[PDB]
């Protein structure tokens, strides 16, 4: 919360000291509670409203170095199953393949979300190594959006402010 | 989709809700001269303004109704009639202005047995539709460095104000009190901004203080779950 | 498709090379699940140091405590599948390295005769399953298996050559002694990799290289039967 | 079953003497939480529609749409009511959930001083539309608590009226 | 067909009746595993009693722990599937009884307020998970349910008369509220049993008649999918 | 009214020591006075209501032993006859025969019922006797529906609750 702090929130940092730790742990999908979707203009709208239901997708670019080589690895645990405690219960789960060669291309998309749900959780699939006269520090940028199929039933005399 | 007749636009946009209220003291020290003029001023609550800073550019007619009664619910019967003075002309400063005597400005006269009164008046403002934002100077003169003798004071942009009297040889002796709700007609967007997150300091500027604000901050740490 | 923040793939466009026109196909001479078998799952990541020499896996060995369907196939002795092998090396400008990986059916395992006594005792019950801790080289002229390294040529092999290309797909196919055999009696295969470059790098370069292992069934399958 | 309302208020004396006062009433959705004290903000909510009528004029007809978010409403739950992912632990606010219901209306007096009349209010209620799916019985017993159907130790009998089935 | 000393099936000349015209079909609008599916396991033997009062059981409760399909389906909430109920009661000429079978929809559980002070408590982590043990009946005009016994009739019901046939077989429809809808968070349906006739017998005769429980999906599923 | 009484009360027995004597004695068929009628759920819905007419349907089968052999008759008075002193009266009213070959294929109907009527009685037909070895006790079930000729004509206001 410092004053002097304030341009690097805009990303977080990832770096080479940690081994096989856990990169980010998103809390629970739901633009109507507190958490990163308060910011979002969707989770906005829906404080004057209740029910909703969509689809999920999130975008993934790699930017490393020139030289570097190795594999992430990005899956969404479907619901039933619980946070997973070893990559063999996030295997089960759908998985798709990112390699370095391509940057944006894939995409991931969860079929349907209401209002109980699954969770989304990301690990360190490999740590990133690079050899002498590089940097040891890097950062990953990420995407979310919502399909056509979201939409809106029942409206609520509800105001967020103040 | 595959249905959309109950996802209608209708339920989207109409809400009524509390925008005004206006006191009649039957003595005071703020307003010692019995009468008070309010002009509509939509910048002046924050709470109103935050949904109509997303629209740009909007024109549309107003229709209102006035309702008066007492804290305990109970009516009386009073009969006011209402007479408009459109924007150009100046509003009234002094009891003994012309604009009381004014013929040539339309009212309208309706009881409260009645079923509600609906009212309804034209865009008469001199350019093409409201403007929120302003990227320059808001004066449309040919000087641009000096300053006008009514800085400050412009009702060149606003649509003016309402009078009110008592019908009665001597004033009345009951205060009365009234709310007011709004609401648009038509609805009409070009160029979609974002809104406000921060609180507003002043009225009329929206700057802010040396106190900054986060958004959010229940995440005890992000290194844990 | 998968549930999490993991769904890499190996492109669209591979280059895929029959071997001897004999591509995997079914047998279904004479002499339904498929929704839930088509998704992959990515396995966790691993360290690679400057000391390792190597690792081996026993299959289907591996996937009976890994995989969901693993556990309840643990009294099924019956499984019939082809697999999908795709080996990529993230590396950037100022690395070197060269990669040969092969695979060797019936990797026979041979005992040691050390000491003034060449008289060995039997495995312990805890080495008997290393899961994802494995094994560690002690002669790896025979790598565990009496076989000198430079000979391996006679089965299938590919060379990773990192001036071109980075990522490299091999197939083989299924074989089996009989029609009809036990999969969780007789071994099908083991994985062998073999390090020829040792690392070398500058100062500032990234000291660790990501290992991936990729499992996909290229040939899917009905299954299902008491064997 | 999903239905829209209808209501009417009326007011008056015991003795049936009519007097001349106006009320205007305004509704909060029911996701917005209903107010505790005074000082909260639901007085001041604008975006919340409202409609005015008097009393000399034929008698109110008003509907609202219906806004629950879910489908329809459910007078039996054969589970557990919440819809959460926890299935183990209870919610913090466990007893009082408007999350089932409609929500509720807010009564004011106009005028700067408090009312100085009690009144009389009777409401009636009514169906628009009557759909119905799966047939169930009915009640036959009394009710022991207000939201439970459970039963007392003290069992009774539909009739006796026969003094022995023997005779006649 | 089943590993075992018992296949024993309801012949092959069944008289299945229709409902209204409504029979169990496949809904796919828009608004391979089928091998061990089919085969069906016998449930064990229970002995009845004189003083038994009957049983329920709450689905698909029971075959979590049961079937083998049942361990891992735990984390995945999807299930849909029909079932084909079959009840026959074997006795010989010296024994006289009657059996009404119905299914009740969402068959809510009730408490009981018992004593001087209206006020129960929270039910203990034991009981939960019944098992094949089950509970008791205390007072069975409500069945545990709070329904008098003699309306249950507004359900599908059939009547067992042993004058002429000793086996019937009922069909049900499956029924939900949403298009897609958790299964392991809603209840699906029970089973209610009442006997109408106390046993009686003379002596010589066999004073414990088994009771038959027949589960079979006539109507077979694809699923798989994440729900 | 016992307690542990409860589950008896759904049938009535029947013994061989009783001899051609009177088995069951139906009240006047009034769906909106008192007596059996009072559980059945037309007569909760006439309970808003003054006036009905319709047509009645009694079946019965017959589960005694396999080797006893005797015959029942089971008989409704029409209207205007009065309690039946002796079977002659009875005979002279519709009757229908009930052999123990067919259970319950036997249909008897009851043209028209309204709101004064007629009655019906059910006598001993003969004793059911057997043989050694056999139970001295049996049980009779019964079943009453009405037609489609069943209509309503004048609402009330009238709640029977409490």
């Amino acid at each position: 919360t410092n004053a002097t702090s304030l341009m690097e929130r805009l990303r977080f940092p990832v770096s080479a000291q940690a081994g096989k730790g856990e990169l980010c742990a998103v809390f629970r999908a739901d633009p109507g509670r507190s958490g990163p979707w308060q910011s979002t203009l969707l989770g906005q709208l829906c404080g004057y409203y209740t029910q909703w239901s969509g689809s999920l997708e999130v975008t993934f670019m790699f930017t490393g170095s020139f030289m570097a080589t190795g594999k992430m690895l990005i899956a969404y645990t479907p619901p039933g199953g619980p946070l997973p405690k070893d990559r063999a219960t996030a295997m089960l789960g759908t998985h798709v393949i990112w390699d370095f060669g391509l940057q944006s291309s894939v995409t991931l998309v969860i079929p349907w979300i209401s209002n109980t749900t699954g969770l989304v959780s990301i690990w360190y699939q490999t740590n990133y190594v690079v050899p002498i006269g590089a940097p040891n520090t890097a950062y990953i940028i990420a995407l979310a959006a919502a399909q056509k199929n979201f939409t809106m039933q029942l409206c609520k005399d509800a105001s967020d402010i103040l | 989709s595959h249905s959309t007749a109950e996802t209608t636009l209708d339920s989207f946009f109409s809400r009524a809700g509390l925008v005004g209220e206006i006191d009649l003291p039957l003595e005071g020290t703020t307003n010692p001269n019995g009468y008070a003029n309010w002009d509509i001023d939509i910048t002046g609550y924050a709470q109103m303004r935050r949904k109509v800073e997303l629209f740009t550019y909007m024109r549309f007619d107003a229709e209102f109704t006035f309702v008066a009664c007492t804290p305990t619910g109970q009516v009386v019967p009073q009969l006011l009639q209402y007479m408009f003075v459109p924007p150009g002309a100046p509003k009234p400063d002094s009891r003994e202005s012309l604009a009381w005597q004014t013929a040539t400005n339309p009212s309208v006269f309706v009881k409260l047995s009645d079923p509600p009164a609906q009212v309804s008046v034209p865009f008469m403002s001199p350019a093409s539709a409201y403007q929120w934002f302003y990227d320059g100077y808001p004066t449309f003169g040919e000087h641009k460095q000096e300053k006008d003798l009514e800085y400050g004071a412009c009702p060149n942009n606003m649509m003016g104000t309402f009078s009110v009297r008592t019908v009665g040889t001597s004033k009345s002796k009951y205060p009365l009190v009234i709310r007011i709700y709004m609401r648009m007609k038509h609805v009409r967007a070009w160029i979609p901004r974002p809104m406000r997150n921060q609180n507003y300091l002043f009225k009329a500027n929206p700057n802010y203080a040396g106190n900054f604000i986060k958004p959010t901050g229940a995440s005890r740490t992000a290194i844990t779950t | 498709l998968t549930i999490g923040n993991s769904t890499i793939t190996t492109q669209e466009a591979a280059n895929i090379i029959v071997g001897y026109g004999e591509w995997p196909s079914y047998c279904s001479d004479s002499d339904r699940p498929d929704v839930s078998v088509n998704r992959f799952y990515t396995l966790d990541t691993k360290l690679w140091e400057k000391s390792s020499k190597g690792w081996y896996w026993k299959f289907p060995d591996v996937l009976t405590e890994t995989g969901v369907f693993g556990q309840n196939a643990q009294f099924h002795y019956l499984y019939r599948s082809g697999f999908c092998i795709h080996v990529q090396c993230n590396a950037s400008k100022f690395h070197q390295g060269a990669l040969l990986v092969a695979v060797l059916p019936e990797y026979v395992i041979g005992t040691v005769a050390g000491g003034t006594g060449t008289e060995d005792s039997h495995p312990p019950y805890k080495q008997t399953q290393p899961g994802a801790d494995g094994f560690e080289l002690q002669h790896p002229y025979v790598l565990d298996a009496g076989i000198p390294i430079s000979q391996l040529t006679v089965c299938p092999h590919q060379w990773i050559n990192l001036r071109t290309n980075n990522c490299a797909t091999i197939i083989v196919p299924y074989i089996n002694a009989l029609p009809f055999d036990s999969a969780l009696n007789h071994c099908n295969f083991g994985l062998l990799v073999v390090p020829i470059s040792p690392l070398d790098y500058d100062q500032g370069a990234t000291p660790v290289i990501p290992i991936t292992i990729t499992l996909a069934p290229m040939c899917s399958e009905f299954a299902g039967l008491r064997q």
